[PDB]
RNA sequence: UAUUAUAUUUAUUCAUAUAAUUAAUAGGAUAAUAUUUGUAGUUUUUGAUACCAUGAUAAGGAUUAUAAAUUGAAAGUGUUAAUAUCAUAAUCAAAAUUUAUUAUUUAUAUUAAAUAUGUAUGUGUAGAUAAAAUAAGAAAUUA
């Protein structure tokens, strides 16, 4: 510490590790958080069994419990910083400066693609691509088709 | 001539073992023979180090509510802390206590393995949170 | 190029190079690999086995007649993996009272062995009387021919170790090749308890006799429990026995010896609380067990430590 | 960045005037948070439902020594006015205090009571060049 | 504060600095064990002879073969000097070590004429014998190089049998402290970076490490150092 | 001179960054028995830092034309590998406009879920500027 015997060339790479822990904290807190939200905000009766004064009471009890949880991770994902695992360059996701499937910044994607490190395939810079789905409706459509095979092809039970 | 980060440190292991054990040469890491690790920090220094490093929530940060300084300076302006007895007059105290920080075993799988809602992650294994012990 | 090296699996400029397989060649497996088949490793976990009985199994063989007949008396004594809290005075009273009524030798002795084991777990000292009253006459005294049932011996021995008792040495001695030849049938836990007791009491000579027999009988040395080896070795102050214990220490394995050292350094160290009776100071045996450990481990190179004072000479 | 107003001046690039996807700009700077509306008074930059509970930040959650400023999403409550206790908020340059308590504040978040961009400008935080550029826009007199 | 011993120096006093972790051929970090308490020729300095070693025969086997000889097992005495040999190992025969290379190249007849007993066939068991078990070993290598199928060395041989303390050769465990500069025959240029780097030959050699290693008795080891403790020339963190 | 056309159309009020500690390994049910449950030897080093500390990929139309055919270029635009010898400055929310380098919704009906912009009606009106010959539809003043 205090720049004595530092192992990595960029110190900020460590931040990337910190980020990982954030996601970990979210896995630990998501279910809990969301349940406490849903039970708190519910105006209709909770159920046949819990109604009226009991329900009001229980609602307040729960949001009191949720406020008491120190360090519970409530931060929405789009507000977490995206930072490269390689050069610790940052980019805004949903922008052309962040590349989502490798999760690296434009700067690193460029460097890694041009000196061959990533295996990708070059496609004409101006179109939609080789891909059928993108060719049809662009980004939104492909987004949809991904939803369709993750979820909708199942008739859940 | 000498610039240290910490003034003093202490040994992880105690007299009976050490006084005899020293006659046997131990191989230190060849490229950095001296090791000063977080087990070796003094009590004070460990406290300080442990407060920092937790973004906003953590007690190190002046505004977390756990700050022991009576004064803090924002851009040449000195701000005096509002004591909690006073903070409470307009900002009601709803405090369950420590039981609020621990869910039952029953929920451990919902929570991806944890019982503890604290700010640092808590491991149930011996080694990650190991200090000397 | 950089301080961060390329990772050879993900980089096509490694994978498809001339020193590896290009993606246009035919992609089949190069050579087969049989590793696990040629030379296989035996399973030894870093963690101890979770289900193991961890005690001295006393082997209850009773005829299923007296087993039913004696049930209200035996229900008070330990059954498999179950240790009823009945006070030992009561159990011994029941044996003294009811046992002469039973006619079987084998039954009376299985029953006795249960009583002993029960009194070993509570550490009640007045149970050896039972040995002198019933068994001593036909087993240990005046070259009596009779050969005691194994379970009884195991039980009594286990009792002499749990309650530290000079008596053990007389029994143990009868178990060697010329006597009952029971020693090769002992459990690893048996040896463990024996060593620990003998160590507390502080007989170097008991320790030596026992280590010799253990080795000859092919006990499982590496799985003898480390604490008890340490407490036994710690007891050795005599020059000759000391010599013996160096030469002997070469019988343990690499791993065992490393943890002999760790355990030793803990028991006089941080973990000094872990013992019911504190260790006694042997600086010599401590130093030696550490030294031995250092000798038997792989050696590492720390050149700035070795050659710290090296100066070249033009002689 | 050109001028470093914080640490991040060193780490971040501006990238000219660059477009971000809708309602995600990396830095949340709410210039509009105090933006007067009589008819929208209770719906603008406040809770979407009046049956929502006050946020975390109106409550003392744990054992505290004390705080320096309360958060700006804290909502002004009758006790803020009545109790006569320090109510601070972190604004720039340093801190804004609610000193002169009014019931007209009640039920709104302090976001809304603290003007982020003041019509007041320090001439001493400005370079001679920057002061020139503020005279061009017809802000500073000269 | 710092000095030549403590600082990073490529070279100290015109020769490669042995203190730098990066001045050694990486192969020197690979794990090894201490030899020294083992039999002389098993040790690592004799590695060129390792392919040649002999299967052992212990004292038990020796007494057994004294009382219960086998017709085609030969016990061959290798003791070199007649001045030192006053007893006769039962059923043994005398081929002194010095003659072996010649002896084993005689025909059956010629061998009979020179040593006065039949030359063992190459199938038969041949047990070798000496004072310490050193000359018997070297002789063994000879017998093994002519290809004799069963050649056993009995280490500790005549000394254990008769309780004599004699030695075949005078060799001592202590190495003379290394004299000159570090030998250019051990200096190892690297093939990629063309960088000169030390090896564990010479003044730096594992023999020297094992030789000066801590004694295995606390009392004798404490005697070796001053009151305050074992290494006080070093900074705390190098100790 | 033959291997074939710039004088058409549409545009121009352009702003956004914050609350300091980067240094190591460690395996568990259905496994032939390791409490190795609970594995405990401070302290001799100094660069990527807020700071001098070489390398490397951008943008930028001006004459290899039609057939079975692409209107985007190497001359280098923060983050990357041998020069060290002032300093912990890094997002996990809710925050402070001066920066050449940016296509905004213009008159029937107008704030409901993460909080989301109060300001400039002025005769389509200075100077000066931007873009296009590619599934569109434009045709005659080369070196
Ligand atoms: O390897 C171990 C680990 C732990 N222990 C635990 O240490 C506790 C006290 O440590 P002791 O080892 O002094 O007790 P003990 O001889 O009376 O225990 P037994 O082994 O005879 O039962 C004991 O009661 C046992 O639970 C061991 O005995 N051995
Ligand atoms: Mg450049
Ligand atoms: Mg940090």
């Amino acid at each position: 510490m205090r720049h004595i015997g530092q192992d990595v060339p960029k110190r900020h790479t460590h931040f990337v590790l910190e980020s990982r822990l954030m996601y970990e904290k979210s896995f630990r807190d998501c279910w809990l958080h969301s349940v406490c939200r849903a039970i708190s905000q519910l105006d209709e009766p909770l159920s046949k069994t819990v109604v009226g004064t009991h329900q009001k009471m229980l609602q307040r009890k729960v949001t009191c419990f949720q406020y008491n949880q120190y360090g519970l991770f409530k931060t929405p994902y789009y507000r977490l910083a995206n930072v490269d695992r390689y050069h610790a360059v940052q980019g805004v996701a949903g922008t052309r400066e962040w590349v989502p499937y490798v999760n690296v910044s434009y700067w690193t994607m460029n460097k890694m693609v041009r000196g061959g490190n990533l295996l990708v395939h070059r496609v004409h810079y101006t179109g939609w691509g080789t891909d059928s789905h993108l060719k049809k409706g662009g980004w939104e459509h492909r987004w949809n088709k991904v939803l369709q095979r993750n979820v909708l092809q199942y008739s859940r039970i | 001539s000498v610039s240290g980060v910490f003034s003093k440190g202490r040994g992880i292991g105690h007299e009976a073992t050490t006084s005899i054990l020293r006659y046997i040469p131990r191989a230190r890491v060849p490229w950095q023979p001296s090791r000063f690790g977080r087990e070796n920090l003094t009590a004070a220094d460990m406290a300080r180090l442990w407060s920092r490093g937790r973004y906003r929530d953590g007690p190190g940060n002046y505004n977390s509510g756990y700050c022991t300084e009576r004064t803090h300076v924002l851009e040449e302006n000195t701000v005096s802390i509002i004591p909690r007895r006073e903070l409470e007059k307009y900002m009601p105290d709803i405090t369950i206590g420590p039981k609020a920080l621990v869910t039952p075993v029953s929920l451990m799988n919902a929570r991806n393995g944890h019982r503890v809602t604290h700010d640092l992650l808590h491991s149930y294994d011996p080694h990650i949170g190991r200090l000397g012990k | 190029v950089g301080y961060t090296p390329v990772n050879p699996d993900t980089s096509p400029m490694v994978a498809y190079s001339q020193y590896h397989w290009h993606y246009n060649l035919p992609q089949g497996m190069e050579r087969p690999h049989s590793v696990n088949r040629t030379f296989a490793a035996p399973f030894q976990s870093n963690h101890s086995l979770v289900n193991k009985y961890r005690g001295v199994w006393i082997e209850f063989d009773m005829h299923p007649a007296f087993s039913v007949a004696l049930e209200p008396q035996l229900r008070k004594l330990p059954r498999g993996r179950t240790l009823p809290k009945t006070p030992a005075e009561e159990v011994i009273a029941d044996y003294t009272a009811l046992a002469p009524l039973v006619d079987d030798e084998k039954t009376r002795d299985l029953w006795l062995a249960k009583v002993f084991q029960h009194c070993a777990f509570q550490r009640c000292g007045g149970a050896m009387e039972l040995w002198e009253r019933y068994c001593h006459q036909r087993f240990t005294a005046e070259g009596a021919t009779a050969k005691p049932p194994l379970s009884l011996v195991k039980s009594v021995l286990f009792y002499c170790n749990k309650t530290d008792n000079s008596g053990w040495r007389a029994l143990f001695d009868r178990c060697l090749k010329d006597g009952w030849n029971y020693t090769p049938l002992f459990d690893t836990a048996q040896w463990s308890f024996m060593l620990k007791s003998i160590g507390r009491m502080g007989d170097e000579d008991g320790v030596r006799a026992v280590l010799e027999e253990m080795l000859d009988v092919q006990a499982d040395l590496d799985r003898v429990e480390a604490r008890s080896v340490v407490i036994a070795l710690n007891a050795v102050t005599n020059a000759d026995v000391y010599e013996f214990v160096k030469k002997y220490l070469f019988n343990f394995g690499e791993r065992k010896v490393k943890f002999l050292r760790t355990t030793y350094s803990d028991l006089r160290g941080h973990g000094a609380g872990k013992l019911r009776i504190p260790l006694k100071e042997n600086d010599n045996m401590y130093y030696h067990v550490c030294w031995h450990s250092s000798i038997r481990s792989p050696r590492q190179f720390s050149p700035r430590q070795l050659y710290f004072d090296y100066t070249p000479s033009t002689l | 960045l050109k001028i470093a107003k914080s640490a991040f001046g060193f780490y971040l690039a501006r990238r000219g005037q660059r477009k971000y996807p809708f309602l995600r700009r990396p830095h949340i700077k709410n210039t509009h948070s105090m933006n007067p509306s009589a008819p929208y008074f209770w719906s603008f930059m406040t809770a979407k439902s009046q049956m929502a509970f006050l946020p975390e930040e109106n409550y003392i959650t744990g054992d505290w020594t004390g705080k320096f400023f309360v958060s700006k999403r804290q909502v002004y409550t009758l006790q803020h006015a009545t109790s006569g206790a320090k109510v601070r908020v972190k604004s720039f340059p340093s801190i804004f205090e609610f000193n002169s308590p009014s019931r007209w504040n009640i039920g709104k978040e302090m976001n809304t009571l603290t003007k982020p961009r003041m019509d007041l400008i320090d001439e001493q935080m400005l370079t001679k060049k920057q002061r020139l550029d503020y005279v061009r826009a017809g802000l500073l007199p000269k | 504060q710092a000095d030549r011993r403590t600082r990073h120096h490529m070279m100290v006093d015109g020769q490669i600095n042995p203190r730098e972790w990066f001045n050694w051929h990486p192969k020197e970090y690979q794990p090894w064990y201490f030899d020294r308490h083992k039999f002389l020729y098993e040790q690592r300095q004799y590695a060129q002879f390792h392919h040649l070693l002999c299967h052992q025969v212990y004292l038990k086997d020796m007494l057994h073969l004294m009382r219960y000889p086998e017709p085609y097992t030969h016990i061959i005495d290798c003791r070199t000097s007649t001045q030192k040999m006053h007893r006769w190992v039962p059923h043994s025969l005398w081929l002194p070590r010095d003659e072996v290379e010649y002896a084993l190249q005689l025909s059956a007849d010629e061998f009979l004429d020179m040593y006065g007993f039949r030359k063992p066939d190459k199938s038969d068991d041949v047990i070798l014998l000496s004072h310490n078990g050193i000359y018997s070993e070297q002789a063994g290598w000879e017998w093994k190089k002519q290809f004799f199928q069963h050649v056993y060395n009995y280490r500790g041989g005549t000394n254990e049998l008769f309780g004599e303390s004699y030695s075949d050769m005078n060799v001592s465990d202590v190495l003379s402290p290394w004299k000159g500069p570090f030998p250019q025959s051990g200096v190892f240029v690297d093939k990629w970076s063309k960088r000169k780097v030390l090896t564990r030959t010479g003044p730096f050699d594992r023999q020297y490490e094992m030789q000066d290693f801590a004694l295995p008795d606390l009392e004798l080891e404490k005697a070796r150092h001053p009151e305050e403790g074992p290494r006080q020339n070093m900074p705390f963190g190098l100790q």
